[PDB]
């Protein structure tokens, strides 16, 4: 599969344990679109990490229980600390992605949604593979980036027990 | 004899676009769907209402039973591959029956994996 | 007419009057005329239940919410939104979701009836001359002109309860 | 598109956000018309905080029962709350109208900002792009001028 | 022909066309049936008196309490003046325009033309926009004299 949109000369086509030697372009379809789609939550769970150690959001998560963003603790243990109520309404928002707007389209391209645009932006346009090749890899690259760091980021936090200076040495 | 709730559009597309029927799944795909949706579902009965229902934990309990559930009858789909062997998920010139055992596998694998799921999700929230 | 005749014989006071004294139909294409009507039946469809559930709230049957928020709910049905758990209206919002998920991409609608959600097209004939049937089009008529007079109806109970109670 | 009313000169086909990298023949005109209607209601909205405040409020009662004289309800954000709801539905309804009249839906007449105004109808002296491409440049600038007074009644506090 | 008049020619001094002046025919007629209605609505709460009674949606037996004749309110016949502004609404989206093939017809609902009186065409159909535009201008008038004159007589 050397020549598809993830190949890059710090490997060329790594397939290092041999997961694609036979053709199954259905596999790799699947493949691919997991690949991009870790990526972009990775890419967007990494910055999810980071930005609360600096910035924390002005209001109230839920004002009628005197939570306010900012003692909501960060990393892995918000989910025992954001009201249960909260949670299942991002659950039920990105339910709504899966199924409505962010539906991969069997005809479309692997990562192509037909309400985005491109580089997510809400608001779309119909993939040029072709012409954006360098930043279609650029996405799985740093996707790839990302889901190695989001790996670490909560490993981080499963030991150290935090999200300060010490689960970032 | 063609009925509204068998042969109707709506009957038509939604029974063959179930996980046992969706063209162009791998045998391992519908086993997981089918195994995710019964591992999630068969950990309810237990945890609620079961004989540990109102002990400190009354979900692992419940986890435990709904694993055995899917445990149970993965083995009698097992059974059921090994007997009957239906041949309609196995690819050409294979094992006949081949396929079903598959889907039964990966089954037991997705009510594993549906059982932790909603036993995670009970336990954190 | 030429266009608006595949929703012909369907609306107005009387069965075949074609109302539409604003010009939204004219100039407009066939598949745009009955995409128009997959708005109407769905919004009707929708009014329907929505009165019916109104009023099954707003007499003080809202076991549902009564038996979650451990109180009883105020009778009116505004007011018994508020009351109802977070919880309840977000599973509420899924369900629907699901079911428009549902009938959107895996099993659609045709393309020539819109509307015909439950599919009865594929077993329906409507183009028989049977008395004790055939009568497809008269029902078409109750479902369409009893959901126009929801559609105003569960507006009118909205705009009523939001301002004079 | 590149040669519609809306390229003036002091910038060309003003596009940063690529709207038109995608944006299809119809939604070109169907932004238009969202563009015109938006321009022709912020001129109307601007001449009528502009107008109270240099002229005096209307010599009248407003609502005959509720003893408005125009000057109990400011110039601004919060004559919202002052206007009645119902001269509020009135006008809601008049405007209501307004669209409900003859149609612009896709590819009627309606849905190029045409209606049937005329009160600037040069006899074709190569004015029609000149009347056309003004009232889009002042929507244009009148959409502007509203928001930075829509912000100056509001962080201030009142008027400007 | 039609609203061509007597005294004066096309008074054009600003539409002048075909399709144009037929929606600007049925805005003259339609003014001019209101103005009519309400010229002769206004003097009726005159002499004669405020005639209404009976029992009324919070207006029991009101003997047509909105007085003067901008009739104010205060919960007073003004507030059942909407039920007019709706049923007129309901007149005008049942027997409207839009399916009013000439200027202004109605297809003659009360058959009054047909022989009862008046007459298709010629004077009768010259006589209504006639009558009607001299209305506008008495109501107009007449809103005058209330607002800043005192009360109608
Ligand atoms: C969600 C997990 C996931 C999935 C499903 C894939 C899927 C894929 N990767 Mg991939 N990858 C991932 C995570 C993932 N990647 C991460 C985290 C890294 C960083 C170490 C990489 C680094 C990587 C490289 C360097 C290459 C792939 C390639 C591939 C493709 C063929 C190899 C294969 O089957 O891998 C299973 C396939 C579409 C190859 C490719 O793009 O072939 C065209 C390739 O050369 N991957
Ligand atoms: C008597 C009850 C019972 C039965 C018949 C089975 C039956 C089976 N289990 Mg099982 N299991 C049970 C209880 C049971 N399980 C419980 C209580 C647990 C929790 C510790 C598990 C955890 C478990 C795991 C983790 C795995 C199985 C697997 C299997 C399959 C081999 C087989 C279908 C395996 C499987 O599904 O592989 C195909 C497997 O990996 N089971
Ligand atoms: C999405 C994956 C997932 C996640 C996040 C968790 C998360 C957790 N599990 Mg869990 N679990 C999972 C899958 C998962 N599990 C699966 C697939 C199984 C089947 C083998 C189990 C079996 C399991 C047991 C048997 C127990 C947990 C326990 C726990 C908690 C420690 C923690 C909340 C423990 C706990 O806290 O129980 C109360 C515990 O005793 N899990
Ligand atoms: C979701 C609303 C909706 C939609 C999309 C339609 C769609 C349709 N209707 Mg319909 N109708 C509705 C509600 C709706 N209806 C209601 C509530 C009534 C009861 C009065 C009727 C009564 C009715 C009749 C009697 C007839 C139709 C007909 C038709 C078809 C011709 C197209 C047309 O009239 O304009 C389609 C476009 C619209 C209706 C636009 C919606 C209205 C716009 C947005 C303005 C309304 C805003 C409103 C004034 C303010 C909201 C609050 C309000 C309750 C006070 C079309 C399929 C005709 C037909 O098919 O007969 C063969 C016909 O004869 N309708
Ligand atoms: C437009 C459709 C519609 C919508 C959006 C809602 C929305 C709502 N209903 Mg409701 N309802 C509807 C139709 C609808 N209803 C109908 C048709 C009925 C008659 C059976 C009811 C009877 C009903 C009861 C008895 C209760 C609600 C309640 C509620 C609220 C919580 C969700 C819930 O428990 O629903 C549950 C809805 C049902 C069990 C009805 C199922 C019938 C479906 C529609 C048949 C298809 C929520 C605001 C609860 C509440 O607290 O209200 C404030 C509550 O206790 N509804
Ligand atoms: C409702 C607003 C609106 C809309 C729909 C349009 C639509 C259009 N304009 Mg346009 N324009 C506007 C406002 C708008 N304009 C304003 C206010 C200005 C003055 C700066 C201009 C100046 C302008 C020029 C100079 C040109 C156009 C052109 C065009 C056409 C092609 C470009 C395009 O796709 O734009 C689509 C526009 C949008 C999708 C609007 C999105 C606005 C985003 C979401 C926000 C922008 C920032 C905003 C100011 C933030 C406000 C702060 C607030 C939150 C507090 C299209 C018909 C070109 C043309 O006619 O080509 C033939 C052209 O040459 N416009
Ligand atoms: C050309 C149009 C125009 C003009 C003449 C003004 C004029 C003024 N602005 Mg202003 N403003 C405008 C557009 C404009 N604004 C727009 C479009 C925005 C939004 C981006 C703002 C946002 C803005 C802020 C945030 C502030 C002003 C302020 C001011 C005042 C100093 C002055 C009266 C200041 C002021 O008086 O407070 C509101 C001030 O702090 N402006
Ligand atoms: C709703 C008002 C209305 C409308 C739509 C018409 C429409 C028409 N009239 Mg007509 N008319 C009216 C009222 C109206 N009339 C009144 C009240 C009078 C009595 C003075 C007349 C006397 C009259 C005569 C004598 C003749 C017509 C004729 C015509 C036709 C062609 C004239 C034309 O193009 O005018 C176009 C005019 C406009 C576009 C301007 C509209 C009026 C502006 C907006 C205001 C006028 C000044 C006003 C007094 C100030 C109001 C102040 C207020 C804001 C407080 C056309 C069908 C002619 C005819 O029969 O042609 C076949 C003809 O000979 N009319
Ligand atoms: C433009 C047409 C128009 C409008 C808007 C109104 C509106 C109104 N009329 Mg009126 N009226 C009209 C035509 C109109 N009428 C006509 C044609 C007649 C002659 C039969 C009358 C005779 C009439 C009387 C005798 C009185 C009103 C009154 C009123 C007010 C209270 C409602 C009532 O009793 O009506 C009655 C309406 C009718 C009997 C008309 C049929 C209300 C604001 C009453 C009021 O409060 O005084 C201002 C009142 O005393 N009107
Ligand atoms: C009542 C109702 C109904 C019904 C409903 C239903 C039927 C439901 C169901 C539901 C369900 C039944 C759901 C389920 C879900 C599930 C899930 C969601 C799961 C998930 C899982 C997971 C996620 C897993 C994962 C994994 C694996 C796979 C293995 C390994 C491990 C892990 C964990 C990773 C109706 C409509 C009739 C009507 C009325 C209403």
């Amino acid at each position: 599969f050397e020549g598809e949109l993830g190949v890059t000369p710090p490997m060329g086509y790594f397939d290092p344990l041999g997961l694609s030697s036979d053709g199954d372009k259905k596999t790799f379809i699947r493949r691919r679109k997991s690949e991009l789609k870790n990526g972009r939550v990775a890419m967007w769970a990494c910055m999810g990490w980071i930005v609360p150690e600096w910035y924390r959001f002005p209001g109230e998560l839920s004002p009628s229980s005197g939570l306010k963003f900012s003692e909501i603790p960060n990393g892995m243990a918000a989910l025992k600390a954001l009201p249960t109520e909260a949670w299942a309404q991002m659950g039920a928002f990105v339910a709504l992605l899966e199924l409505g707007p962010l539906w991969q389209d069997e005809s479309r391209a692997p990562g192509d949604f037909k309400t985005c645009a491109k580089y997510g932006f809400p608001m779309g346009s119909d993939s040029d593979p072709v012409k954006n090749q360098y930043s279609l890899n650029s996405e799985i690259n740093n996707g790839r980036l990302a889901m190695m760091a989001i790996t670490g980021m909560v490993f981080q936090n499963g030991i150290t027990g935090t999200t300060g200076p010490e689960m970032w040495a | 004899v063609i009925t509204l709730t068998e042969n109707g559009l709506f009957a038509k597309q939604f029974l063959s676009a179930l996980a046992f029927y969706r063209e162009g799944l791998k045998p391992w795909q519908r086993g997981l769907e089918i195994g995710m949706a019964h591992g999630y579902f068969l950990i309810g009965p237990f945890t609620s209402l079961g004989p540990l229902r109102n002990t400190p934990e009354a979900a692992t309990v419940g986890l435990l039973c709904g694993c055995a559930i899917v445990g149970i009858v993965s083995i009698g789909g097992l059974i059921f591959g090994s007997t009957i062997k239906p041949t309609r998920f196995d690819k050409d010139g294979d094992k006949p029956g081949a396929g079903f055992i598959e889907m039964i596998n990966w089954h037991a694998v997705g009510g594993l994996g549906g059982a932790g799921f909603a036993h995670a999700l009970i336990t954190v929230f | 007419r030429e266009a608006p005749k595949v929703l012909a014989g369907t609306g107005g006071p009387l069965p075949e009057s074609f109302w539409d004294p604003a010009g939204f139909t004219n100039n407009k294409t066939d598949e745009e005329l009955l995409f128009y009507r997959a708005a109407e039946l769905k919004h009707g469809r929708i009014a329907m239940a929505a009165v019916v559930g109104w009023f099954t709230n707003a007499s003080g049957f809202h076991y549902l919410g009564d038996l979650w928020l451990k109180k009883p709910a105020s009778d009116n049905p505004i007011e018994a939104f508020n009351q109802l758990s977070l919880l309840g209206v977000f599973q509420m919002v899924f369900f629907i979701g699901c079911l428009e998920w549902l009938t959107t991409v895996p099993c659609p609608p045709p393309k020539d009836a819109p509307w015909d959600v439950i599919g009865m097209s594929d077993v329906l004939e409507e183009d028989t001359d049977e008395n004790p049937m055939a009568e497809y089009k008269k029902i078409q008529m109750q479902e369409l002109n009893n959901s126009r007079l929801a559609m105003v109806a569960i507006i009118g109970l909205i705009v009523q309860a939001t301002t004079t109670g | 598109f590149e040669s519609e009313l809306g390229v003036q000169a002091p910038t060309g086909f003003w596009d940063p956000l690529g709207f038109a990298k995608d944006g299809s023949m119809k939604a070109f005109k169907r932004r238009r018309a969202s563009e015109i209607k938006h321009g022709r209601i912020a001129m109307l909205a601007t001449m009528g905080y502009i107008t109270p405040e240099i002229t005096g409020k209307f010599p009248g009662y407003l609502s005959p029962s509720t003893l408005l004289k125009y000057d109990d309800i400011p110039n601004g954000l919060g004559a919202i709350s002052k206007v009645p709801a119902l001269g509020w539905a009135q006008i809601f309804v008049y405007c209501g109208y307004a669209e409900l009249s003859q149609d612009q839906t896709p590819g009627s007449p309606g849905a190029e900002g045409n209606f049937g105004f005329k009160v600037l109808t040069s006899s074709d002296p190569d004015s029609l792009e000149k009347k056309l491409a003004s009232e889009i440049a002042n929507g244009r600038l009148a959409m502007m001028a509203f928001t930075g007074m829509a912000t100056q009644d509001g962080l201030t506090g009142s008027a400007w």
